């Protein structure tokens, strides 16, 4: 949202180099999980985590996809075992 | 426009991929459809 | 003298150009080496430097001061910003 | 920094501590050869700090670069050390403990880098069974 704040001023090149790096781990920590089936998380700064299998629990990003990469990354997870 | 959609197009072209070849792997191996 | 004045129209005054804020940059006008000659000449010279300072105070007043949350267009305002980078490049 | 590079080598005396009290010959025969497989690894780590060796007698070398250097090799003999306090801790024995090295190389599926460790181990340690 800092971003789109000072979209024009003289911060915006400054601040666009902070996101471009900001944004570096987590997209990271997606391209494990979708692809591999191997669960990466920090500091708990990834909301997403991994009886039936389907007891497991759940606890800008667009909402549209957050549910999404639930199921995406526990079938290739369950592929995996 | 700073927008973060340009990154989920080439992410959201295989998450329906990997749910659809996991709703077919349903029916055509473990025979939801017979049940 | 020669430092000084430009010290004084620069946005830096000194002791010579006595900066007020209730009549600008004003020379001290009692000492004996300014002449009634040199005095319109001073005076004329004392109103750029008072428009420079206050200038470039509305501009680094009024850009990049905020975090963005408020409506406001004397205070604040996305074209106030950009009338002060206009502004210091004129 | 040196206390920060101090875990490898908790993780590399317990290491070798484990490597020749399990090899006696009134253990499990599984046991023997698990610890014999793990002597592997160790020579592995020997075989890379000397080649860091070469490299700081030609000045090549600082601190910040040695800890860089050796943090794919803490990992595996952190997984290592992890394991072995649990195999003596336990008292274990047997194919009780082909059941935990089955486990450990089921627990990565995906890393490859973890994976194969654990999957070596239970290779040659399944042998004798």
């Amino acid at each position: 949202q800092e971003a789109l704040h000072n979209c024009s001023n003289e911060h915006y090149p400054v601040l666009l180099s902070l996101l471009k790096t900001s944004c570096e781990p987590y997209t990271r920590f997606i391209h494990d999980w979708v692809y591999s089936g191997v669960f990466r998380d920090a500091y708990g700064e990834f909301m997403i985590q991994v009886k039936l299998y389907w007891t497991h629990g759940y606890v800008v990003f667009l909402k549209h996809i957050a549910h999404d990469i639930y199921v995406c990354g526990k079938t290739i997870n369950l592929l995996k075992l | 426009v700073l927008m973060k959609r340009s990154i989920t197009a080439p992410l959201a072209a295989h998450i329906s991929l990997v749910n659809k070849a996991a709703v077919d792997y349903f029916f055509v191996e473990l025979h939801l459809e017979a049940h | 003298m020669i430092h000084e004045l430009l010290l004084a129209l620069s946005g830096y005054p000194g002791s010579i150009f006595t900066w007020n804020k209730r009549s600008g940059l004003q020379v001290s006008q009692d000492f004996p080496f300014l002449h009634p000659s040199e005095t319109s000449v001073l005076n004329r010279l004392c109103r750029l430097g008072t428009d420079y300072i206050r200038f470039t105070e509305f501009i680094e007043q009024y850009t990049g001061h905020v975090q963005q949350q408020q409506g406001q267009g004397g205070l604040h305002g996305i074209y106030l910003r950009a009338f002060c980078t206009g502004l210091d490049s004129v | 920094l040196v206390h920060r590079i101090l875990p490898v080598a908790a993780s590399y005396s317990a290491v070798t501590r484990f490597i020749e009290e399990k090899s006696s010959f009134e253990y499990g025969q599984v046991n023997h050869a698990l610890a014999a497989a793990m002597r592997t690894l160790v020579k592995e780590h020997l075989i890379l700090v000397s080649q860091l060796e070469q490299l700081h007698r030609q000045g090549l070398l600082s601190l910040q670069k040695l800890w860089f250097y050796i943090q794919p090799a803490m990992r595996t003999m952190d997984i290592l050390a992890s394991l072995a306090t649990s195999v003596d801790k336990g008292e274990c024995l047997g194919g009780s403990t082909l059941s935990l090295l089955h486990d450990r190389s089921f627990s990565y599926t995906g890393d490859s880098q973890a994976q194969e460790l654990c999957l070596y181990l239970t290779k040659a340690a399944s042998a004798p069974y």
